[PDB]
């Protein structure tokens, strides 16, 4: 679960160099202020962050946290550590406090 | 080649594309005249393609119209396919007219890099296997349609069958016996490209051709009387071979090949 | 291999705790800062 | 005699190309002959991995060779329409062209002084390094 | 389980229900079934377990037959009722904007040599409707090209490239260039419908891609040309392949400058007088165009009018788009203006008889070429066989005939 989390935690960042993850920030750099182009939402391999496999792995980990009796304390610490690394796959990164992101209105922040 | 006014001797696959009705051709006379030209390839069968000959090799050497690297590759194709030197130099020039996916001048560098020259010889083997297959497909398709009330070329196909009838099955029986008895090709006999993976693909094609020869013999005797003499010969032939199963080269059979052996078994039955 | 595959994991356990701690504590400053700025983002209209 | 020197250079660079290819074909065979019967070395697997990468870059249909073929196809088609683009020979005054020549002159004698000073200073600094 | 008996039944059911909803407002009632196919099935059926071969290929075939059915619905054009999007518009936008479109691209990306390899592997000689795995794969890949050729017919006009149109033109750095794969279908012989649907898409990427089609072929470009020209020449070829090749070469004049020189193949010479001579070289497309219009082989082989139209449309573009390095090399050809104008010396049935309108276009396009030549070649340097052809047109009173 640590290495699954570490692999998504490179995927996110190099798809933010030569992949789809930059698109909604790269489009924010155009000098377009009246009658824009349409917008479309590509993913490719980034769609796998929505698998049934990832929801099955979450269940099977919670099922094993319940099945481990109290005295298996060293098993439970590795499973709580596993669930923290799994919940890092579900982590949003740190966004930059730009004077431009601060312009995105309460409408865009509710209709994106 | 493609600047001299020579009468080009069609591939069996060009004829197959026409008889399938997948070309633009529609004239009864243009199918008649090509059937009355090509029925002898159909009546020579697989034996339309022949083994190497020193006289074929000397004609190829003495020729002035084929540029020498096409002779020198044609003589390598001749060894690698067990094929006549003139027919190898035909097959090469048909491939360089049909399926060479390059320019007329990238043919030069493919005849100067040996890594590409070997890759061209291997693609010409696969082209030879579609050619042999297409001789059989053309006869199977005549026998499928010469009696159909619906077929637009029915009369021209019947005008072909009466010109095959009295020699066809006895030669297709010989070609079946030739294919189940022949020993496997080797790196000494055919050259260094004859590795186990090409010996396998050769034997798969021999099992395809054995099953398709019987498929054509079955779809002949469904219209013409088998004599008791020839049931007695076919019973002895399939008894020796064990109904597809007892090939000379059964040391080459894998789980992808025995489905062709059962197709030989079904027609042997 | 087994001291190595201890220390990789005990560091990974500490790391899994640590970003949760230090992200929640940085989020304490920033929560006071925007709460200060949102009470100020009441007061200047009480004034105006 | 200047044009005869250009003709000498245009021969003698092409004679160095013959000799360079001959040095290379001698050294290639001497290194194969020196290491014959030995396993492939670490110096030599690194050399092949660089040469494989370079041969990839030279054959990639979007790199050098592909680009050079469309540069030719663009230049020819551009020229085919340039030879139809109709000269609109505008006027420019003789004394406007006089002051444009004088601007470009003072700019050029100024550039000549900068191209003095960078050579002046770059030879002077070599007198501190010795 | 890896087996799809209800999925195959469902895709057949929704295909029949869409084909059965022409002339009805109930098309809204299939939107959830069609969106489930476009989102949950089409992006994932290549990512599933299978127990048997050709089942995945039949699921792709049935998904693309549903999508091809949706994309060949008509609309009976009311313009005034509701604010509701049509079942076809929701399909168009799902394919333009999502992994649904990328799956259609991936199916066009399978390549010709892969289809040829499957047909070379088959234990059979398949019958005319025998759905063996190569003929099934040819159905699936034709349906993918047909779906794309309908999305790029039914996208509304807008100043915007959709990800489908962008992924049709992008250079995937660890893969094949897609346009090179689309063009390589010229080699396919086992069904002439496949190369036509590929050439119909290339005639649109040539007018919508922000990059040259010639650079997108690179090392393949001349080999693909040599193949296209061999099929344009071939006297057993599908007439509709020759039409689509000629019309793709019209668009190579209209929008793809780096691609049209390659096909014109002008072999050059130095002149005695410091000029440059241009000649129709050994791979010039114009050798085939000059045969298709030759009256003295139309004496022997009937060129059907939709194909003569396509050869004449390519000659109209070469005259419109001022391609004089080819026009000079046609003006210098014996019988050029006599053969080219020969339809203007024919006779037509009245407009109240069912004539082929490709003949009306042929005569209109020949008139455009005559107009452009007489206008550009200012009153002097015009050919004498043209000058005596206009004289013939006046002497035969063809002015009064075409007037009437």
């Amino acid at each position: 679960t640590a290495h699954l989390s570490q692999a998504v935690l490179t995927e996110q960042k190099e798809t933010s160099v030569l992949g789809p993850a930059e698109a909604h920030y790269a489009f924010m750099l155009d000098s377009c202020f009246t009658s824009p182009p349409p917008e479309e939402n590509p993913l490719v391999g980034f769609a796998s962050i929505g698998d049934s496999s990832l929801y099955i792995i979450l269940k099977k980990l919670l099922d094993f946290i319940l099945k481990t009796g109290g005295g298996f304390q060293r098993v439970r610490t590795h499973l709580y550590g596993s669930l923290l690394y799994y919940l890092q796959i579900a982590q949003r990164p740190d966004e930059p406090d730009t004077l431009e992101a601060a312009k995105k209105t309460m409408w865009e922040r509710l209709t994106a | 080649a493609a600047a001299a006014g020579g009468p080009c001797v069609r591939s069996s696959r060009e004829l197959w594309t026409i008889l399938l009705g997948r070309s633009a051709l529609r004239e009864l006379s243009q199918i008649e005249a090509e059937l009355n030209k090509h029925w002898r390839r159909l009546l020579e069968g697989l034996s339309y393609y022949k083994p190497p000959s020193p006289s074929s090799a000397e004609k190829v050497k003495a020729n002035k119209d084929v540029a020498s690297p096409l002779k020198e590759l044609g003589l390598r194709i001749s060894k690698f396919l067990g094929l006549d030197e003139e027919q190898s130099v035909q097959l090469l020039q048909c491939y360089l007219q049909e399926d060479y996916r390059g320019t007329r001048d990238s043919v030069k560098t493919v005849l100067q890099d040996e890594r590409q020259s070997q890759a061209l010889i291997l693609k010409i083997a696969d082209y030879y296997y579609e050619e042999r297959t297409c001789i059989l497909r053309c006869v199977l398709h005549l026998l499928t349609y010469f009696q159909d009330e619906r077929h637009p070329y029915r009369v021209e196909y019947a005008d072909c069958v009466d010109k095959l009838e009295k020699e066809l099955v006895s030669k297709y029986r010989q070609q079946f016996e030739e294919l189940y008895k022949t020993e496997a090709p080797t790196w000494e006999t055919h050259g260094n490209l004859m590795t186990e993976r090409q010996v396998s693909r050769w034997f798969v094609q021999c099992l395809r051709e054995q099953s398709m020869l019987l498929e054509i013999i079955f779809l002949y005797y469904a219209y013409f009387e088998m004599a008791p003499s020839d049931l007695l010969v076919l019973t002895k032939m399939f008894k020796e071979q064990g109904f597809g199963s007892r090939q000379t080269n059964r040391h080459l059979v894998d789980e992808t090949m025995d489905p062709f052996v059962d197709r030989i078994g079904y027609f042997s039955a | 291999i087994q001291g190595f595959l201890k220390n990789e994991k005990d560091n990974a356990l500490l790391s899994a705790i640590e970003e949760s701690r230090k992200r929640t504590f940085g989020m304490a400053e920033e929560y006071h800062r925007e709460s200060m700025l949102v009470e100020w983002e009441q007061v200047k209209q009480r004034i105006l | 005699n200047q044009t005869t020197s250009v003709a000498k250079i245009a021969q003698y660079k092409r004679k160095l190309m013959d000799l360079s290819h001959r040095t290379l074909q001698v050294l290639i065979k001497q290194e194969i002959q020196r290491k014959s019967g030995y396993a492939i070395q670490a110096d030599e697997e690194q050399l092949r991995v660089q040469l494989d990468t370079i041969q990839g870059e030279l054959n990639a249909p979007t790199q050098f060779k592909g680009r050079l073929n469309e540069l030719m196809s663009q230049i020819r088609m551009q020229n085919h329409f340039g030879a139809v683009r109709s000269e609109e020979r505008y006027y420019i005054d003789a004394d406007l062209l006089r002051e444009i020549k004088q601007h470009l002159k003072q700019q050029q004698e100024g550039l000549s002084h900068l191209i003095s000073i960078i050579k002046d200073d770059l030879e002077d600094i070599k007198l501190v390094e010795h | 389980q890896g087996e799809y008996g209800v999925t195959i039944a469902f895709l057949r059911l929704i295909t029949t229900l869409v084909k059965g909803q022409l002339g009805s407002t109930q098309s809204q009632g299939l939107v959830p079934c069609v969106m489930f196919v476009l989102k949950e099935m089409l992006p994932s059926y290549h990512k599933w377990r299978y127990n048997s071969h050709g089942v995945r290929e039949q699921i792709g075939c049935l998904i693309l037959e549903l999508i091809h059915a949706i994309l060949n619905l008509c609309h009976e054009t009311d313009l005034h009722s509701s604010h509701t999007p049509s079942l076809q518009f929701l399909c168009i936008c799902s394919l333009a904007y999502t992994e649904a479109g990328q799956t259609v691209i991936n199916i066009m990306g399978i390549g010709v040599d892969t289809i040829d390899m499957v047909m070379a592997a088959q234990p059979r000689s398949d019958g005319a409707e025998g759905q063996g795995q190569g003929q099934l794969l040819i159905k699936t890949v034709k349906l993918a090209f047909s779906v794309t050729n309908n999305v790029i017919r039914l996208k509304p006009p807008s100043n915007v490239v959709s990800p489908l149109e962008q992924a049709l033109s992008q250079h995937g750095a660890h893969g094949n260039n897609l346009i090179a794969v689309l063009a390589k279908y010229i080699y396919h012989k086992h069904d002439p419908a496949l190369p036509r649907l590929a050439i119909q898409l290339l005639k649109r990427l040539a007018t919508v891609a922000p990059m040259s089609v010639y650079a997108c072929l690179g090392n393949d470009a001349a080999a693909i040309r040599d193949a296209f020209l061999t099929r344009l020449q071939s006297k057993i070829e599908d007439m509709r392949i020759k039409v689509m090749i000629l019309e793709f070469l019209t668009v190579a004049v209209e929008t793809q400058p780096g691609l049209i020189e390659l096909f014109l193949n002008l072999e050059v010479k130095d002149g005695s007088d410091g000029s440059k001579e241009f000649s129709l070289g050994m791979w010039s497309c114009l050798h085939a165009v000059l045969e298709l219009i030759d009256s003295q082989q139309q004496d022997r082989y009937w060129c059907p009018p939709l194909l003569h139209r396509a050869a004449i449309a390519f000659l109209h573009a070469l005259w419109q788009d001022r391609r004089d390095s080819a026009m000079l090399v046609l003006r210098t050809k014996p019988k050029f203006w006599e053969n080219l104008t020969s339809p203007l010396f024919g006779t037509l049935s009245p407009p109240s008889e069912t004539s082929e309108p490709s003949i009306l276009e042929t005569c209109a396009l020949i008139m455009k070429i005559i107009c452009l030549e007489i206008y550009y070649v200012v009153k002097g340097s015009l050919d004498q066989s043209l000058k005596d052809t206009l004289k013939k047109f006046s002497i035969e009173k063809r002015f009064a005939y075409w007037s009437g």
